[PDB]
């Protein structure tokens, strides 16, 4: 038997940890403590904990990803951040709390995510151990791509200009939530693949793993703004239910797309079949918890 | 200005179009392709080819790097002026997230030997963070046209400037395969000629900047060329010369 | 435990009390010697004879360093207790001055204390007088106090209230135990350990000093610095190797 | 000598490159700026001056002197942003220019003092290069003997306690102005006469020199007020105070008599202008 919260209540612990102790407060200050008051403020941590479980999964070990598991949930972070701004979605609770740039000012939240992003790099090419500069450098292309103008970047511009279509098909509402969601879940799970000293067959199963989940990722969080209320979710939800943005619970309804969240994850779980089942029930844990979780 | 740097600006600038070409989907390729070019040249990025070609290297292998450093400059260019403080091309949110797309295309330059380019990552990294140009940015949003002091004005050109130039001179030496004293003695280099850049363009706000200031900043940077010679330490000295 | 404590602060009061003498003109000694005892006293001095005794040196070894310790943290009280706010037995011009006359006064106790006939001495005060200058400066101490004065009572983060304690009191700590180790003769492993340690016990230390007025007092915070305090005191096993954790009760 | 003017400007010149590059504007911004406002303000930098001469007048080299010359002046420095302090002089103008609190406020310019004085120590023990350490720890027992209870602060404190008694007598006059000028100079000197490597013999004829030149300097300013409380003149006359003058110059210049003379005449060039000023 594998208990999957003991399992995600220890790395979510280990992960806040080491989360603190990379951003400490200096000055400037109001930039540090900004970029502190939203990345600790308390999310899930699914794709550190997916960059970990990677990395432990082909034979590494958890110190050796920490610090790329650390800049995924930074820029992951400063994403969402940025995302929240008055010229974006302009919410006004994240995390459980109000956002940003209302306890900062625009100028700030604008820095300080700016700051986690950079940050994130330097980081992970600094005080990575237990992997030689070739892989470093390597998986630094990886976050690069994955979360650019090929990545999450491509996802969100995509999804702001698109925000008129009402005659979107499977296959722009597919481009959007890829690139601003599962590019950046397949980066946390290549990162600790690559890490982890996976080989290249192994590397290329997981990303096509990551790629499942990561549009199941999207489709549930979709569902989620259509039915849970922004206190339970800790963020501003229901705007997906006016503005004409592109999404499952619209093109296709909730009970379609619930569906669709279900082969999703079969999908995935059956990427991970490449592995033996002992060393694949994390990550196996880790896909349902992204299935079925309330938030 | 001078035409050998006006010749290396060039070269980054076709490199640059080489790499970020409009292509499908055009509505995230076009504010980057523009967005990229509507940022000043910054003098951070030819500065790094000069200092690798000034210790024995080809600006051929700092490139990559020069390119990174202008992107990150292009960047923090875009955020500081989101608002409409006039008619820009692209919405605020188009160029809010086009800057965020910035600055991981200098990384996949950079990542696409790799004990320096780590090094560099590393050096660009700290350089567009907290505790470098973004301190700068924070800082200046404090400047009052004429209740700041020109030492508080210095501080965040040091800061917005400064540290970039340090920062793509110390690139450039470390890819030239320089030594540390040599890396050092161009990074404090760039440092000052990045900061009397800074304090040239503020200039133009309000006019209190005696030549004092101009001559300390000019003087510093020389200081730290001595120990170089040849053509190319006179064509580096007509950075802040001339 | 409480004797132990106890016996180093009489020390270090009775070697203070020796050191500044009422003597004419009763003027300038008399707001000195009564301003450097009406200043409570830091736990930074204490952890410096502590310091020096764990690593085998002996307490006359580091007994100037803790009373130059104790006379620039007495300085910094006075002078942030002005303005006229109370009622102060000598005026706001004899105390800022005084102030300016007990720092000094430290590093004439350090450079007095060099023993010609021990070899060791200059090098190892040499670097104490370093130590405490640059923890009771500009990027120490003095910036806690300056930003201490942007802490709006209950409209504060905690994140930025420990970076004021880390600064106003943690840098001061860690400088009391590193020149305490110093001192003692310690190598630079346990030097590095014991400075760390003194970071978080004074931040902590600070943190409680905080507490009464902005109450929001989280005990993860606590927990936090306790733990990575002890974390530090991974090399030294016995009880002074495990009783500097007694503060942190 | 020659061009004693084009010697000071050329000391203050150098010592103006070195304190700019030691205190530079960093976080916490105010309190950086607010020491580099009044510690850069230009001034004649006689103390770094007496420090520098002082140091090659027994053989050094003004390299190793340096960081005690940026010392006196920091410490010079922050005794007179205090001495302005609303509690004390509450002077808004020093130099024609707005006194450090008036432009950072008060807290700051006591914190900015504060920074100063301590970071004078931590400069000269920490940059100085060329000397043993027993060398560097004796000279910052010297700083410290001439600033504190027993040097400048005693000058400052004795003075404040003393402005509403009218009556004084020539004995208080002479410690104040002793303390409160001559402390300093004594520091100053005897950091770059130890730095640079002299004997306690060449230390102790620099001690008195300083000491003579200091309360010359406050006897002759008392001189050109009248020929332009208590003062010199007040108590026994501008006759007698001029002769005063003379006699603590001819003392300060014997004092120079077996060194070198051209290492010497810098130094006795500023004993006959402080000595035969105009203003
Ligand atoms: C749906 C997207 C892309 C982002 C919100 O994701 P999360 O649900 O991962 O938010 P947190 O847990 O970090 O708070
Ligand atoms: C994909 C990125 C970078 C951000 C979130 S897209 P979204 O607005 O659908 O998600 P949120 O409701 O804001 O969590
Ligand atoms: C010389 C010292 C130590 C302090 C200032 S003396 P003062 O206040 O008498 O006169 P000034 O303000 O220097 O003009
Ligand atoms: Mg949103
Ligand atoms: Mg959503
Ligand atoms: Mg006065
Ligand atoms: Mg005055």
């Amino acid at each position: 038997m594998f208990d999957f919260d003991g399992y995600m209540l220890r790395k979510a612990k280990s992960v806040n940890k080491a989360l603190e102790a990379a951003v400490q407060m200096k000055e400037p200050l109001k930039i540090h403590e900004s970029m502190r008051y939203s990345l600790l403020a308390g999310g899930k941590r699914v794709r550190p904990m997916l960059c970990i479980a990677a990395c432990e999964l082909v034979g590494g070990d958890e110190s050796t990803a920490m610090p790329a598991a650390c800049a995924v949930e930074m820029i992951h972070t400063m994403s969402l951040m940025h995302d929240d701004l008055p010229c974006m979605d302009n919410d006004d609770l994240r995390r459980g709390k109000p956002t940003n740039h209302m306890a900062f000012g625009e100028s700030v939240a604008v820095l300080a995510g700016d700051a986690l992003l950079s940050f994130a790099f330097e980081h992970v090419a600094a005080a990575t151990k237990g992997a030689p500069p070739e892989r470093i450098v390597r998986v630094l292309g990886e976050l690069a791509v994955s979360i650019g103008s090929e990545g999450l970047v491509a996802g969100q511009v995509v999804d702001v200009c698109s925000e008129g279509m009402a005659e979107v098909g499977l296959d722009h509402l597919e481009f959007i939530h890829h690139h601003k969601t599962a590019a950046l879940l397949q980066g946390s799970v290549v990162l600790g693949a690559i890490l982890g000293g996976g080989k290249e067959e192994e590397v290329a199963k997981l990303r096509k793993f990551a790629n499942c989940i990561g549009l199941l990722f999207q489709v549930v969080d979709d569902i989620l703004d259509v039915t849970k209320s922004s206190k339970e979710l800790g963020k501003t939800a229901g705007k997906d239910l006016v503005a004409d943005k592109t999404t499952y619970p619209k093109l296709i309804g909730v009970e379609k797309s619930k569906e669709f969240a279900d082969r999703l994850n079969r999908e995935a779980q059956e990427q991970l079949l490449h592995f033996h089942p002992h060393r694949a029930a994390p990550l196996i844990a880790l896909a349902n918890y992204i299935a079925y979780r309330d938030n | 200005m001078q035409p050998y740097w006006a010749a290396i600006e060039a070269d980054i600038e076709r490199y640059l179009k080489k790499s970020i070409t409009i292509r499908p989907p055009e509505t995230v390729f076009g504010p980057m392709h523009h967005l990229t070019f509507a940022a000043p040249a910054t003098a951070a990025s030819t500065l790094c080819l000069a200092a690798c070609e000034l210790v024995g290297g080809d600006r051929s292998q700092a490139m990559a790097a020069a390119a990174a450093i202008h992107l990150v400059h292009a960047a923090a260019y875009v955020h500081e002026h989101l608002p409409p403080a006039i008619q820009h091309k692209y919405g605020p949110n188009v160029e809010l997230l086009t800057g965020d797309g910035i600055v991981p295309f200098g990384f996949e330059l950079l990542a696409g030997d790799p004990d320096r380019i780590l090094r560099v990552i590393i050096e660009i990294s700290r350089a567009g963070g907290p505790e470098g140009m973004i301190s700068g940015l924070h800082r200046e949003e404090e400047i009052v046209d004429g209740n700041t002091s020109l030492d508080f004005i210095e501080y965040v050109c040091k800061k917005k400037y400064g540290e970039m130039h340090a920062c793509g001179a110390a690139c450039g030496a470390i890819l030239g395969g320089a030594a540390e004293e040599e890396i050092q003695k161009l990074r404090n280099f760039g440092l000052y000629q990045g900061t009397l850049r800074g304090m040239m363009e503020m200039k133009n706000s309000h006019q209190l900047i005696d030549e004092n200031i101009i001559g300390k900043l000019k003087e510093l940077a020389l200081e730290e060329l001595g120990g170089f010679h040849g053509k190319n330490a006179e064509l580096m000295s007509s950075l802040v010369a001339e």
